[PDB]
Parts: C-alpha cells; structure tokens; sequence
C-alpha cells in the first residue's frame, strides 16, 4: 500500500498512460509534446517520441508491443512503429477521418485499431488503407472513453449521454444501451473476465454492470467524496477496484463490497491516468503535478 | 549491473539532457488564445500580424508568438478549455455591426460566452484582452433594434462607449483578472501593439509575484 | 432535427434481442473468477520478497 | 536500410598510427551506441573498443588501452578510431559494429565489411570442437562451454551467439539465451543450463555453413568464443 | 561601571537570542519548503537563513561560558574563528542584500533577458565569488596579530583602523550606492508604468524603502564610528590614552552600535517574513497546519466527551 519508486515523470504534466505486455514498461503521454516510453524495474526512460500535435489526451500500447499510438484533438491519429531497422521512431501513417477531438485510441490488433473521437462516433481504422472499416455512431455526447475485452471482440464506449453503448468490431453495430450516469463518462474500464465492467464519472459514484445484465449491480458512494471520478482500473483477481478522484487522492474500493480498503494519497495533483499491470503487481498512477508513481 | 546497464545509464542520462534543452528552448514562446466568433474578423485579424486547431506563430522584435487558433470545434467548451490553463492571453474578437441580426442576437449570445468564460474556475487570475470589428459599418448605419435600453444618441462615439461598457461590465470573478479593450479600427497599423504592451505588463506584474514582491 | 431521431429508433429497435442473465448469476460470475487468480493476486495475498522482484 | 562502409583499410608500418573510420548512413547514429571487433587473418573474433551514444563511458581491453584511440561526429554521421603501437596481433579484419542499448535491444546486429590490415582476470569461454562434418537435412548441436556462471542477480542471463557466413559479414541468431534475431530462420534455438550451453541446429541446408561463435555479456571485458566450423 | 553595564548588555543578548533562535530555526525549514517550486529569491533567502544565526546564536554561547570581561578561558582559537564567522556573516548578509536587489532592477527592466538567466544554478555562483572575496580581505586579519587586545584598540598610527578604514569603504560605501540606485530606479520604472495601480505602487515604495531605511538607520551609524576614526587619529585629537573619557564614550557607542546590529541581525529573518504580502498568506497556512498537528482544537473531543457524560 506503499510506493516502491517513483518514476517522477519527464518534464510537464502527465495526462494519459497504457501498461506493455511485458508489464515492466509503461508509455506516458503529456501535454508538453513528449510521449516517453519508461520502464518500472531499472526507472529509466528507454523512449522520447516528439509531437507534431502538442495537444494529445490519449495513448496507446499494442498488445505486441511494435506499435504505440498518439493522437490529440488535431484529428489525426499517429500510430509509431517502436522496432524499426533505422531504430528511430516513425509514424506509420496519418488516420485523419474524424470531424472532432481523438479521445481515445485503443490497439484492438496490430492491423485494427479503434479510435474515439469528438465526432460522437467511434471507427474502426485499418493501417493499410487508412480508411475506416466500421463505424459505430449512435452516442450523442462525445465518446471520450473506450474499454476494450480481452478478446477484442466487443467494446464499449462512453461518452457526454450519461450512458454507455456497445458495440461488434466485425459488423459497426450497438450491441447494448447501459444507462445510469448522473452526467459525462469521464473513463471507464472493461473487467478482465470480459463479461462485466465498471464505470466512473463526475458524479462521484463508481458503477458495476455487466454486458448482458444491462442492470446496475451495485452503486460505489460516499457521503464525504464529492470529488469526480477520472480513472478507473480492476485487479488480476476482483475484490479491487482502484479509482482516481478529484480530491487530489486516488482511493481504492473493494469490488464486491466497496469499503475503505486502500487510502491512497502520495500524488498532489489531480490523478490524470490510473493504470494496472496485466499480472498485477503494481497499480501506476499519473497526474499533471509532472510525477509518475508506482506503489505496491 | 554489465556494459548493458552502463549504457543504458547513458542513453538514460543522454535523453534527459536532450529534454531539458528542449524545455528550455520552449519556455521561451508567448502562448496566446485566440477566441474568434464566426465573423468576427478572423481572417482581418491574421492578416494585420502579417481540420482541427490552426497553430500559427508571428515573431515581434525580440519575442516569439505561438498562438493557437479553436476555430469549428462544434464541441463541448469545458472539455478541452483546461487545455489552454496555462496560457498567458485570451485575445476576443467581437463585431460591432452585428446589432440587426437574429439567428437570439449575436451581440447578446456572444456577451453570454465572455460572461461564461470570465466567471470560470481555472481563469481566476488571466488577463483579458477584446478586439472589435466592423465598426464604422456599425456608427454608418446607427440603436433601437438590438439596445433599446440605452436611449441615448446614436453618435458613434457615445454609443461605442456604451456598448464597450456594458461589455466590460462582464468581469464576474474577475478582480485578479483585467480586461484590456480596444477600439479596433479594423485598418490600424499594428494592433498587436496592444497586445505587446498588455502581455508586457502582464509579465511586470508577474515578475513581481516571481521575485514574491507582488 | 427530425431526421435524427429516425436511425435512432431502429437503433432502439435492433436492440429488442437483448442477452439476458440474472444478476445474482452476474455477480456469481465475478465471485467465481475471483479464486481462479487469487493464487497469483499480489494484492490481497501479497507476494513474499523472495518471490517479489520489485524490491 | 543501414550502410556501414569503412574507410581506408590498408598496410600500416610496424608500430605506426593510422585513422580508420567507418562512414556512416542511414540509421539513428546519434542514438545508437558503437563497438568495434578484430578478426585475425584465420581464427578468433575478440571485443576490442566500445563508444558510447553520449561519448561518456570508454571501454578497452587488455592490449587496447592507450595506444588505441576512439571518436565520433554526429553532424557528419561517422565513427572514427585511431590505432597506434600495431604489431602482429594489433592487425586484423577489423568490423564496424552498431548495438543499440535498452531493455530488449539486439545488440552487434549489423556490421560492415571489414579492414585489411597487414603490417610488415578475464572469464574464459571455449568451445569444445571448432569442426563438425554434417549432412543437408539432419540436426546438430555445437556448444560454448564457459568458465564462470553468466546467471545474473536479476534472474536473467546475459549470452549472445553468432553466425559468420563464408567470407562476408557475420550475423547474431540468439540474444540472451533465448530470443532469436530478426531475419533468422526459426530452425536455429540456443539452449542449455546456467553455466552448460549448446546450440540446436534443426535441418540444416546449404546456407548454415561457416563459423560459430559465443559471447557472454556479463563483465565488460567482451570476449567472444573460438570459433567453430561446420562444414559439409 | 564598564563591567556592569557589559554584564547588564551581554544579559540581554542572551534574551535576544532566546527569543530570536526559533525564527531563524524555522526559516531555514521553509526556505526548504519552498526550494522545489522555487525561484531564484527562494534559494536566496536560503543561502541568507543558512548564513543567519550561527553567529547570532553562538555570541551568546562564548557570553554564558564566560561573561565576558576579557577572560579567555580557551586557547583563544576559538575566539579568531569566531571573529571570522561575525565579521563574514555581516559582510556576507548586507552583499546579498545588495545582489538580490540589483536581480530585482535586472527583473523589472530588463525582463527579456532576467527569464533565461534566473535558473538556480545561476543563482548558486556568485554567492561563492562573495565568499572568497571577503576571505581574501581576511587573510591579512589573519596575518595582523600583535598578539595584544582584540576587543578594542585606540592610537596614533591607527594602522588597524586604516585597514578598517579600507575595509568601510570597499564593503559599505559601494554598496549603500548600489542599493540607493537600484531602489530609485524601481521608484522611476514603477511610476513611468501606468498599468500597475497607485495603491501597489505605493506599496512597493514602503516596502522598498523601508527594507533601505532598516538597514541605514541599523548599519550605518556604526559606519559613522568607524569613520571618525581616521580624522579624529590623524589629528591626534580624537586620540588621548590619559584622558580616557574618549575611549569610555567610544566604547559604550561601540556597545550600543553592536547591540542594535545584532538585534537587526535577528530581524533580517524576521524581515524576511515581514514585508512581503504573501509570507502573510504563508504564515497563516502554516499557523493552521501547527494548530492541525499540535490538536489544540479539540472540537471532535468535545463532540465525543458531551455525547459520553450524558
Ligand atoms: C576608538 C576607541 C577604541 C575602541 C575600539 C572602537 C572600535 C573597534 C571597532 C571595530 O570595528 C574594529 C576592530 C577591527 C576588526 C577587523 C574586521 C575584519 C573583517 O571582518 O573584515
């Protein structure tokens, strides 16, 4: 419950960030136009990728790990092959098909990658052609998060509806309406089994549903957090759910019952992005306070 | 702990001196935030320095100007305005010969945006500059159709007083905050002399809170 | 604004074939997934030093 | 790709100093960190210099410290290295050498094509026969058999191991025991114990004929195998 | 009479020091507080608290040791590293003074290019060549020795008073010039600035000049003693050893003088928290965290003890 080291970041801000595979690297994304790829044992950097966009608010890793993908609200998605034979970093190819800001990007495969966007729709995006396979439309508000199964078959998105949609990679169709927010999803984040997910938003209240339930199990509220909810991660095993919050402190609430399990309140800003190894033995957390922390 | 990690200690060590010169070389450049309002003299204004956001960088004497254009973002406002936090300047635009067009009149719609932008949480303490346009367009054809409420002389100089009174009456939460106005001639020769010398004084002040004297 | 609505309604209607479980099943099936990885949750059984490599 | 071509290989007077340089294309010089390797006219491939990718670390070996000099230019995008004091060791067909280092780099991954120059403790690693006749189709093992442990604290070990095709430029197949390099045919696995290593070559055809070596990467000291010719 | 009214002084330097110690001790803290999102006054007012109270603090220790009456009961070794650490204090504290305020003048008119120039490495560089320049003045003290009364001394050669006559002029006068330009040239770049209002001008102007007049009204009259020095010697009228009633009124001004800069020597921190308007703001959070961890409250006690008596 304690920090084992602290990255402290690269220079200004952190805002998003995606743990590897590997689950010994990390990529942090940040406003300054720096995206850094860093490793947790040995806390050093082994990556700098500069910005043509400055303004990104999101970050990708890919599951292989050859590819990282940034995007910001320039339209323009910038997908970076890691591993080249130059050994540089190079953009594969500009994915400019949406009207609005790039909320999201997600690594589905190394060829399919789902994007959420500003434009109140989410698209399916092909790096050969750079065209959109299947797009999904239907969330009025948007879609400012996307979590994806662990059989990359069904995600949901989230977006300013109060509501959460579904959707079939293969066909561009909405597979389920999940309703219950009092106001914009801020994050949301699919659970590892791939039959339920939890849901943070503004409203200060953590969210359980479950894909073909379409109900709300159970509602996470305390009278003392009024602060919103701008990340949410889930532990290898459930009873866990580590959540960011508005009052400077992450905390951390047990998955089935939701008690005060973890006080969690090393970092002094705003906890931009929470992340959980794919094993599990650290949560990372990121914030604009310019400090990347891992804890155990 | 080989050659591996040694070297790995120098490319660690080698990127962090790349940063921090970078850094260095970008704290340098004075943001601006640039709210134009549809015809509100956008082009006007880019020509008198000479599909998402229009990045643009104009270099006066010895300062540089990256000013970042939100033009047709057709999105929510209080998303993406946290963005801009640290920005030094929020240059407006507003015409002053929109009083005889209802889409609602423009005048009163954009006076709700200033409102909204002023009152906010995170621009407690930003300095506020506003341009105008259009206004000889508006003192030829002037009152009544958009400022009844004034009953006053539809002379140009007593009704541009009043409008821009009214407009900088819109200061809520704005005692830290200034509003610099402008009586913008559309054809003045550097109009960016305003903004020099608002961004200069601006820079004094906080000079004086860097060194904890004000 | 009346266009909009149209493709919204089907939208609705396409999903009349709603999957269906029970709730107490749903939270079954968190529960259950529960001591399938317990054995390797560092979190609530935490891993002992030898076995720890992030000291 | 990359373009590693060397410049200036030739006679050098006994004792003497010549500037060889490997000029440079095509690849993240700036960010890459540079060895170089000697090779004697008919056997042994040992480490000789290293230079880093911020010119801090300098590292030599026994008979290398001194006498021999290393240097760089960033803007020109070239690697040069002075040698003084060469005798008859000193000469050999020395290979530009580019390694790239971080977690998961494949280091001594390219290399050139080689300087002809002719004039006129540390851990011990040998393999045990330097000729294995073979047949196109049939597999073989050959084995570096080292002296000390290569099992770091951190549970990882540190091995890497090397093609040379005949004539040109050698290749890396295995790093680390237990990835194989880009390019490489999935027929060639390294495998063995913490301190017993041996190769496994799986249906072998007309292309894997040459030598083979071994590396360990645990002190900085580099010295690399013997040597071992599989013939047909 | 001497003895007693020393006794009666070196008493309430000891008061001083108990009621002034805290302060200082304190500061050093909150300059480290401040260091990590600092400027260059930050790690200024830093170097200022970690040159402050070592003498100010010790002086009182060698005075409770021995009450002093020229009695030295050490190998005297400790007295010249003591008067290497007052008089260097002193030189260090008003030089510093001088140089924050000559980057405040490089801050407000050139503010073009104070920018790249205040980073904190810069700041720790010139502090050094300050040090090492006073230390260079010392070096002869060191070689001076007589082996004969250091406390105080009067005579026709006034070779030590030369030297100290040398001493005023390259370590005070200099610097009272470049304060008083600097601070007249805030006066005129503030009032030739109309965008900043006539109430925090004005502010500025108290807050400028009396940092000025605290450090005249403290420092300089003891300048003046020394000053006479050099006439009143040369003439040999301000010098007779018989009539000792001129070195009785030099000494009690000596005392008084060396009283009031101790008790400014104290107030530089104070100082340091006084004028400015955020070490109000500061002051205040800091006196709610000192009531939040001391729980002088008690307010849920309260609840809990009014909830269990009935
Ligand atoms: C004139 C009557 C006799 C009583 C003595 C009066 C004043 C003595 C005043 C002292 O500052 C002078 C002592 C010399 C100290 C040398 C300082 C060295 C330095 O810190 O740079």
């Amino acid at each position: 419950m304690r920090t084992r080291r602290t990255l402290r970041g690269h220079l200004a801000k952190i805002y998003a960030m995606h743990w590897g595979t590997d689950s010994r690297l990390l990529v942090s994304a940040s406003q300054d136009g720096k995206l850094i790829i860093w490793d947790s044992y040995t806390t050093n950097k082994v990556h700098a990728i500069p910005l043509r966009s400055s303004w990104v608010m999101t970050c990708a890793y890919a599951p292989s790990g050859n590819y990282v993908a940034c995007g910001g609200l320039d339209n323009i998605c910038s997908i970076y092959n890691l591993k080249t034979r130059e050994g540089n970093v190079r953009v594969s190819r500009e994915l400019a098909g949406h009207t609005g800001y790039l909320s999201c990007c997600r690594f589905l495969d190394d060829n399919q990658i789902v994007t959420s966007s500003g434009d109140t729709t989410c698209a399916l995006w092909d790096i050969e052609t750079g065209q959109q396979t299947t797009t999904f439309t239907g969330h009025t508000g948007d879609v400012m998060s996307l979590s994806l199964a662990p059989d990359t078959r069904l995600f949901v998105s989230g977006a300013c509806d109060a509501s959460a949609k579904l959707w079939d990679v293969r066909e561009g169709m909405c597979r389920q309406t999940f309703t219950g927010h009092e106001s914009d999803i801020n994050a949301i984040c699919f659970f590892p089994n791939g039959n339920a997910f939890a849901t943070g938003s503004d409203d200060a209240t953590c969210r359980l549903f479950d894909l073909r339930a379409d109900q709300e199990l159970m509602t996470y509220s305390h009278d003392n957090i009024i602060c919103g909810i701008t990340s949410v991660s889930f532990s290898k095993s459930g009873r866990l759910l580590l959540a960011g919050y508005d009052d400077f402190n992450c905390n951390v609430w047990d998955a089935l019952k939701a008690d005060r399990a973890g006080v969690l309140a090393g970092h002094d800003n705003r906890v931009s992005c929470l992340g959980v190894t794919d094993d599990g033995m650290a949560v990372a957390t990121g914030s604009w306070d310019s400090f990347l922390k891992i804890w155990n | 702990l080989s050659a591996e990690d040694k070297a790995a200690v120098e490319r660690s060590k080698m990127i962090d001196r790349n940063l921090r010169e970078d850094g260095e070389k970008a704290a340098r450049e004075v943001k601006l935030l640039l709210l134009g309002a549809g015809e509100s003299g956008k082009s006007t204004i880019v020509k008198q320095m000479k599909t998402g956001i229009v990045e643009t960088h104009f270099t006066f004497k010895d300062l540089h100007f990256k000013m970042f254009d939100v033009g047709a973002q057709r999105s929510e406002r209080k998303k993406w305005i946290h963005c801009f936090e640290g920005v030094t300047a929020i240059i407006f635009c507003v015409a002053l010969s929109d009083y005889d067009l209802v889409l609602m009149n423009r005048m009163h719609e954009s006076m709700k945006l200033f409102d909204s932008i002023c009152n906010n949480k995170w621009f407690t303490d930003t300095s506020i500059i506003l341009f105008l346009n259009k206004k000889d367009l508006f003192e030829e054809k002037i009152l009544t159709i958009c400022y009844p409420e004034y009953a006053g002389s539809n002379t140009y100089e007593e009704a541009a007083a009043y409008i821009q009174c009214q407009f900088e009456d819109l200061n809520k939460r704005k005692d830290t905050k200034e509003i610099y106005t402008h009586f913008t001639c559309s054809t003045d020769t550097k109009n960016v002399q305003f903004v020099f010398d608002a961004v200069t004084d601006v820079i004094i002040k906080n000079n004086l809170k860097d060194c904890g004297l004000f | 604004s009346i266009a909009q609505a149209r493709k919204l309604v089907e939208q609705l209607k396409m999903e009349a074939n709603i999957d269906r479980i029970k709730v107490s099943k749903a939270a079954a099936d968190l529960m259950a997934y529960c001591e399938a990885h317990a054995k390797e949750d560092p979190l609530l059984t935490p891993v002992p030093a030898s076995e720890n490599p992030f000291r | 790709d990359v373009q590693l071509v060397e410049s200036g290989g030739g006679l050098v007077q006994p004792g003497g100093s010549r500037k060889l340089s490997c000029s440079a294309s095509g690849f993240a010089f700036s960010s890459f960190g540079m060895h170089w390797v000697r090779q004697a006219p008919e056997k042994g491939l040992e480490w000789v210099a290293y230079i880093s990718s911020g010119s801090g670390t300098i590292y030599y070996a026994d008979t290398v410290k001194g006498r021999f000099t290393i240097s760089r230019d960033d803007p020109k995008n070239t690697l040069f290295l002075q040698m003084t004091s060469l005798r008859s060791e000193d000469t050999a067909m020395y290979y530009c050498v580019r390694s790239i280092y971080y977690y998961g780099s494949s280091p001594f991954d390219f290399w050139g094509q080689g300087t002809t120059l002719t004039v006129s403790s540390d851990i011990v690693m040998t393999q045990a026969t330097s000729s294995v006749p073979v047949t196109p189709g049939e597999s073989v093992s050959i084995s570096c058999r080292s002296s000390k442990s290569l099992l770091h604290s951190n549970g990882n070990t540190y091995l890497y191991w090397f093609l040379q095709r005949p004539g040109q430029s050698p290749q890396l197949l295995i790093y680390r025991m237990s990835n194989l390099a880009s390019g490489v045919p999935d027929r060639f696995s390294g495998s063995g114990s913490g301190t017993a290593f041996t190769l496994t070559i799986s249906r072998l055809e007309a292309e894997d004929v040459g030598v083979y070596y071994c590396m360990q990467h645990l002190e900085y000291p580099l010295t690399f195998g013997a040597g071992t010719k599989l013939e047909l | 009479s001497f003895e007693e009214s020393r006794i009666v002084l070196v008493v309430v330097y000891s008061a001083v020091c108990t009621l002034g110690v805290p302060a200082n001790c304190l500061t050093a803290w909150l300059a480290l507080l401040q260091v990590l999102q600092g400027n260059v006054l930050a790690v200024y007012l830093l170097c200022l608290a970690l040159c402050e109270l070592l003498y100010t603090g010790t002086l009182p220790l060698w005075v409770i040791y021995i009450r002093n009456q020229h009695r030295w009961t050490l190998g005297l070794l400790a007295c010249k590293v003591t008067a290497y650490i007052f008089f260097c204090n002193i030189y260090v504290s008003i030089l510093f003074l001088c140089c924050i305020s000559c980057d405040r003048f490089v801050a407000v008119v050139y503010a073009l290019e104070s920018r790249g120039r205040r980073r904190r490495r810069t700041a720790i560089l010139i502090s050094a060549c300050i040090f090492i320049l006073v230390g260079i003045v010392h070096y002869p003290v060191f070689q001076t020795e007589d082996k004969e009364t250091c406390f105080d001394m009067l005579q026709m050669d006034s070779r030590i008073a030369g030297y100290y006559y040398a001493r005023f002029t390259v370590g005070f006068a200099i610097p009272l010039s470049i304060i008083a330009f600097t601070n007249h040239r805030i006066f005129r770049s503030i009032k030739q600035s109309m965008g900043l209002s006539a109430a925090q001008k004005a502010k500025v102007k108290h807050s400028a000049i009396a940092v000025v007049v605290i450090f005249l009204v403290c420092f300089a009259p003891y300048h003046l003693v020394l000053l006479v020095k050099a006439a009143a010697f040369s003439y040999y009228r301000g010098d007779r050893n018989a009539m000792c009633g001129l070195e009785e009124r030099l000494y009690t001004a000596s005392v008084v003088f060396l009283c009031l800069s101790t008790v400014n020597g104290v107030a530089d921190p104070i100082i340091y928290v006084l004028a400015t308007d955020h070490s109000r703001q500061e002051v205040s959070r800091i006196h709610k965290g000192w009531k939040e961890w001391s729980m002088k409250t008690d307010v849920t006690r309260l609840t809990h003890s009014r909830d269990t008596e009935e």
